[PDB]
């Protein structure tokens, strides 16, 4: 079975990089604006030091993470004033000027996808602050547009070495003589591989316009985290009150010393709890970004044989997304449609000798004999230039036989 | 949590960003690499006697690169 | 040195070594200080016990990822880019190191480089010539073949290029002589 | 709890896989089953490796 | 694998001399595009 047509079959990956930094405050969540309960966490000192470095290694691996995913290139390319290169779109791909950023169509959508009263207001006086990324949304917009540019321009060379120029259709030859394909294939079915890959795009963009589960557990987590942090200051933990000035008000210190401790363990074991679950999402994250980081080394920089990596189909080549808090990958898998059977032979006998192909294949429909490949129909004259002869025609089971036709005799005579 | 209030002094040199209200470094109009994170793509170092400065941090050697449709 | 001040604190007693409480007072009364100091140093051996599984895992994760850099730079070249270095990868050479290991990567750049005229296809007497796995440039007025890594001007002859039909099939196709050099062997 | 998957679909599934890998060989996995021989996938495997 | 046959033309290809290459052996080639023009 010889696959006759193909179909350009465009797929999306959605991947998280990284999530927010929340830091929460020992005493401002513990206590607040109490001196006995200060003097009595002050033994305890020892416990919100670990969780404060814990809360700052998480922050920094984060950005070390998001650092690692986006930040890979080091020259910053900008798309180029020159529009040629087939008949191919690009206009959901660059940077529009309509936008302060430097994010597509593609890209704005996918980031639109994604007192007391207050939340905020009420989460910050428990201590509980939001710390501003360091790369934001402007910074990732712009190394996906150079990601772009270099992946448009270079291909792949601007990723390992230096950056050497190739247009479109030569690096398209080359995306297609690495799997299998002949490059006149492509030149003669130019326009009909543009068509689908423009109607691919079109489908992505309007499957896109009607969910983003990858980019929102994550969020989701989080708020429910926050929520859970916020109801546990409602907790006595076998008290009479929540308010420390509600007890020290009917009951001395020396009475009420139990209650602070006892809500002062409480509290501790509920941080501890809720740094537990922050580390562990962390190392999700950071295990996520690290698989994020090998996908983009790997299918967008240079040409991956690896199946069920790169999308589904053979891997050509790829365009990253940007994403709030994730990446969004547009892997190209080469996908073949129709095929036809004809009748495949393994060898062919001339004159009592074999005849091998080095890569082709013997196939028939019922009246004369060609010579094509497995990847594509193009059935040839099969001559002496493409098989090679090694021993005789009684060594293989299933032969038959055949005339081969020499190119070299007409000129020989 | 200032938007230049809640300041333990008037000190100087006053920078209002996304990050806060930085009071002790003077912003400069050059860009050099990153060193002491602060928030919101702010990079601080201790660079010219020494003080504390502030600017943006730069992703690099940014330039519009060829590209030709005929030649290699 | 947590592990160390950990056993300093108090936690809400008294002191922090029971044999400064047994000393003072009678079991009967010191018992609940006694319980809180073991409760206190339980949640400190807990949270170093959590601590160390975390570190593990990461120092698990490292090991992997050195174990899979031997198996793919140094055991066999690898073909993922951007992996055994910075550039084409050749062969490494593993080296010894106190709870590690150090790797030397040979990484294969192009240094300079030249522009040329390439062309997509090549007319010679109204068929398409392809060529086989290389590709075609030209200094200013000739027309060459080379390969796809280093710069080798070789002679377009019919033994690297091969027919696929016609020239008006092709776009973007010159026009150019071919030596053919069988052309003289059978003379 | 008892899992979502049972000991028999598991079971169906390679025998499933193995079959698929005997008669398309390597096809199936990556796009449309083309049916092949094994003499004809086991000389493109040897082929790659010299 | 270890497959024996006989260094002919079509099977190599030429490359300058043998001044420039270090490492070289003096053997003669068959080259069967000489009988087939007799």
């Amino acid at each position: 079975a010889i696959p006759t047509n193909f179909t350009i079959s465009v797929t999306t990956e959605i991947l998280p990089v990284s999530m927010t930094k929340t830091s929460v405050d020992c005493t401002m969540y513990i206590c607040g604006d109490s001196t006995e309960c200060s003097n009595l966490l002050l033994q305890y000192g020892s416990f919100c030091t670990q969780l404060n470095r814990a809360l700052t290694g998480i922050a920094v691996e984060q950005d070390k993470n998001t650092q690692e995913v986006f930040a890979q290139v080091k020259q910053i390319y900008k798309t180029p004033p020159i529009k040629d290169f087939g008949g191919f779109n690009f206009s959901q791909i660059l940077p529009d000027p309509s936008k302060p950023s430097k994010r597509s169509f593609i890209e704005d959508l996918l980031f639109n996808k994604v007192a007391a009263r207050d939340l905020i207001c009420a989460q910050k006086f428990n201590g509980l602050t939001v710390l501003p990324p360091l790369l934001t949304d402007e910074m990732i917009a712009q190394y996906t547009s150079a990601l772009l540019a270099g992946t448009i321009t270079s291909g792949w060379t601007f990723g390992a070495g230096a950056a050497l120029q190739i247009p479109f259709a030569m690096q398209m030859a080359y995306r297609f003589n690495g799997i299998g394909v002949t490059q006149n294939v492509l030149y003669e079915n130019q326009k009909l591989i543009a068509n689908q890959f423009n109607s691919a795009i079109g489908k992505i963009q309007d499957s896109l316009s009607s969910a983003l589960g990858k980019l929102q557990d994550v969020v989701n987590q989080n708020a429910q985290a926050l929520n859970t942090l916020v109801k546990q200051l409602s907790s006595n933990f076998g008290a009479i009150s929540s308010v420390l000035n509600d007890i020290l008000s009917r009951l001395d210190p020396p009475e009420a010393e139990v209650q602070i401790d006892r809500l002062i363990t409480g509290r501790l074991q509920s941080l501890q709890t809720y740094v537990t679950q922050q580390l562990i999402r962390a190392a999700e994250i950071r295990a996520s970004a690290n698989l994020a980081a090998t996908k983009m080394s790997e299918c967008v920089l240079g040409q991956s044989k690896r199946v069920d990596f790169c999308g589904k189909g053979y891997h050509l080549m790829s365009f990253p997304q940007s994403a709030p808090h994730g990446v969004v990958f547009l892997h190209v898998t080469y996908v073949p449609a129709q095929e036809k059977n004809f009748t495949t032979a393994p060898a062919i006998c001339h004159d009592g000798k074999a005849h091998f192909p080095r890569e082709g294949v013997f196939v028939s429909n019922g009246t004369h004999w060609f010579v094509t490949q497995r990847n594509f129909y193009e059935p040839q004259i099969i001559t002496t230039d493409n098989t090679f002869v090694s021993g005789n025609c009684d060594v293989v089971i299933g032969i038959v036989n055949n005339t081969v036709y020499d190119p070299l005799q007409p000129e020989l005579d | 949590d200032v938007n230049c209030w809640r300041v333990y002094s008037t000190g100087s040199n006053v920078f209002q960003t996304r990050a806060g209200c930085l009071i002790g470094a003077e912003h400069v109009n050059n860009s050099y690499e990153c060193d002491i994170p602060i928030g919101a793509g702010i990079c601080a170092s201790y660079q010219t006697s020494q003080s504390i400065i502030a600017y943006t941090m730069s992703l690099g050697a940014e330039n519009s690169v060829a590209y030709s449709n005929n030649s290699i």
